[PDB]
RNA sequence: GGAUAGUGGCCUACCAUGGUUUCAACGGGUAACGGGGAAUAAGGGUUCGAUUCCGGAGAGGGAGCCUGAGAAACGGCUACCA
RNA sequence: UUCGGGUCUUGUAAUUGGAAUGAGUACAAUGUAAAUACCUUAACGAGGAACAAUUGGAGGGCAAGUCUGGUGCCAGCAGCCG
């Protein structure tokens, strides 16, 4: 009837700042200057398309 | 008979003499199925005391 | 004088055939509606919309909408520009409901 | 000779629920 | 000592540290990389076009049942099949197979509703102020 | 020295080996024209700014020119690509 | 929450009278390069003042009506169809 305390394993899952480089390139480099204009234009173009 | 999904419209009067003023288009519909027989039935009630 | 179909040259490689549907016959309004690639819908501006105008549109809507162009006529009969412009507005917007 | 459009055609109000006169003003 | 520099001439590190840590946010990452619309049901659009494939609940004996108002629709953009809700069985009528339908976000798993059929609003047909062109 | 309205590796001849950089040079991305401004916020901040005003560039894409005080002009000209 | 409690001119699906007025139509003038419109104004323009305001939401009730299930008369669903 003895239940011992779980050992919280050290995170082997990639951290949020490490996942960015798991793909082919460094994703941080390829970003637009004005994200605000990004979302608005994409929404309008999607409806037109 | 005709292929399903063939739309159609119905009119009750085609002669000018009986035109009147009311709208002459009476019904609209879409043909759903073609068959050589149908089994339309109606409610018949017997009444006793 | 015009009677029956009239085929005319309209461009270097484009031709048109004009048909004047009998206004007094409904049976005509049906079968032209099933073959007309383009419709020039004549509307009396002074009088406004009529039955036969509306019915043909309903015939077209059920048997396949062709290209429909509204043509307003007898606008000179209006005596004031204000009512002329204002009348044009209702006729257009009502035409925008059907087409 | 000319068959003018009636009130139902012109306004095209269609099917609407009954609304009390007070809403107008 | 809060684990951070505080010197009057340490503005550079605070900025570089802040920029690096800002990428931790999922919201910041999605906004900059433009991947926020992957999660959207329509892929960033406000409405979805589709074809009506079948009316699943047409047979269902129970009127105005939740099944009766479901229609299978295939999105034109990608070709994935989904379901849409219709406002009521009367509105289920105006829809027939092979009609174009515009869809909008809304039985579980049905997240779409039909707002137009054949380029006209279903409510307009339901109030019967317009007629469906074929 | 040539050239230009004129300074200047702007170009030419001869010389030296220099110049920038962890205070991020160089390279890559940018749904990057910049600003006066607009929105939000209690304050710090965050976003937007093609768009009535200023400044820069362009006239389908390159290259080169006559005229004229002023143009590498295109509702001027010549060649090449589509 | 049942138990009940607090309060007074309230309701009518009833009749009925003459006063005001602009949306609109229109002599004219004003306006304008010339026009339209506005501001003005002779004359018409209201009782369903039909001179017919909309967009959403919530909740009823009904049948010799219809479907489903069952420790009888019920319940669920719903009912443009009797
Ligand atoms: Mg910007
Ligand atoms: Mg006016
Ligand atoms: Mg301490
Ligand atoms: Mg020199
Ligand atoms: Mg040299
Ligand atoms: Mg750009
Ligand atoms: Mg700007
Ligand atoms: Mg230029
Ligand atoms: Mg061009
Ligand atoms: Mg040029
Ligand atoms: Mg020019």
């Amino acid at each position: 009837e003895q239940s011992n305390k779980q050992h919280r394993k050290a995170k082997e899952k990639n951290t949020a700042k490490k996942k960015l480089h798991t793909q082919g390139h460094n994703a941080k480099a390829f970003a637009v200057a004005a994200p605000g204009k990004m979302a608005r234009t994409m929404q309008r173009s999607s409806d037109v398309n | 008979l005709c292929s399903p999904n063939t739309p159609f419209c119905g009119v009750q009067i085609v002669a000018n003499s009986d035109t009147g003023n009311g709208f002459r288009i009476a019904a609209t519909g879409i043909v759903e199925e073609i068959d050589v027989n149908i089994e339309i039935v109606k409610k018949l009630k017997l009444v006793g005391f | 004088d015009i009677q029956g179909p009239i085929t005319v040259v309209s461009g270097k490689h484009r031709r048109l055939t004009f048909l004047e549907c009998p206004a007094d016959d409904l049976n005509a309004m049906i079968d032209i509606a099933k073959i007309a690639d383009l419709v020039l819908l004549l509307i009396d501006g002074n009088f406004g919309f009529e039955m036969e105008t509306m019915e043909f549109l309903n015939i077209a809507q059920h048997h396949g909408m062709p290209r429909v162009l509204g043509v307003a006529t007898h606008l000179d009969l209006f005596k004031s520009q204000s009512t002329l412009r204002a009348s044009k507005k209702r006729l257009k917007h009502r035409f925008w409901t059907e087409v | 000779g000319k068959r003018a459009i009636n009130y139902q055609i012109l306004k095209n109000k269609g099917l609407t629920p009954k609304r009390n006169k007070d809403n107008r003003n | 000592g809060k684990g951070k520099p505080r010197g009057l001439n340490s503005a550079r590190k605070l900025r570089v540290h802040r920029r690096n840590n800002r990428w931790a946010e999922n919201n910041y990452k999605k906004r900059l990389l433009g991947t926020a619309f992957k999660s959207s049901p329509f892929g960033g659009s406000s409405h979805a076009k589709g074809i009506v494939l079948e009316k699943l609940g047409i047979e269902s004996k129970q009127p105005n049942s939740a099944i009766r108002k479901c229609v299978r629709v295939q999105l034109i953009k990608n070709g994935k099949k989904v379901t849409a809700f219709v406002p009521n069985d009367g509105c289920l009528n105006f829809v027939d197979e092979n009609d174009e339908v515009l869809l909008a976000g809304f039985i579980p798993g049905v997240r779409f509703k039909v707002v137009k059929v054949s380029g006209v609003s279903l409510l307009a047909l339901w109030k019967e102020k317009k007629e469906k062109p074929r």
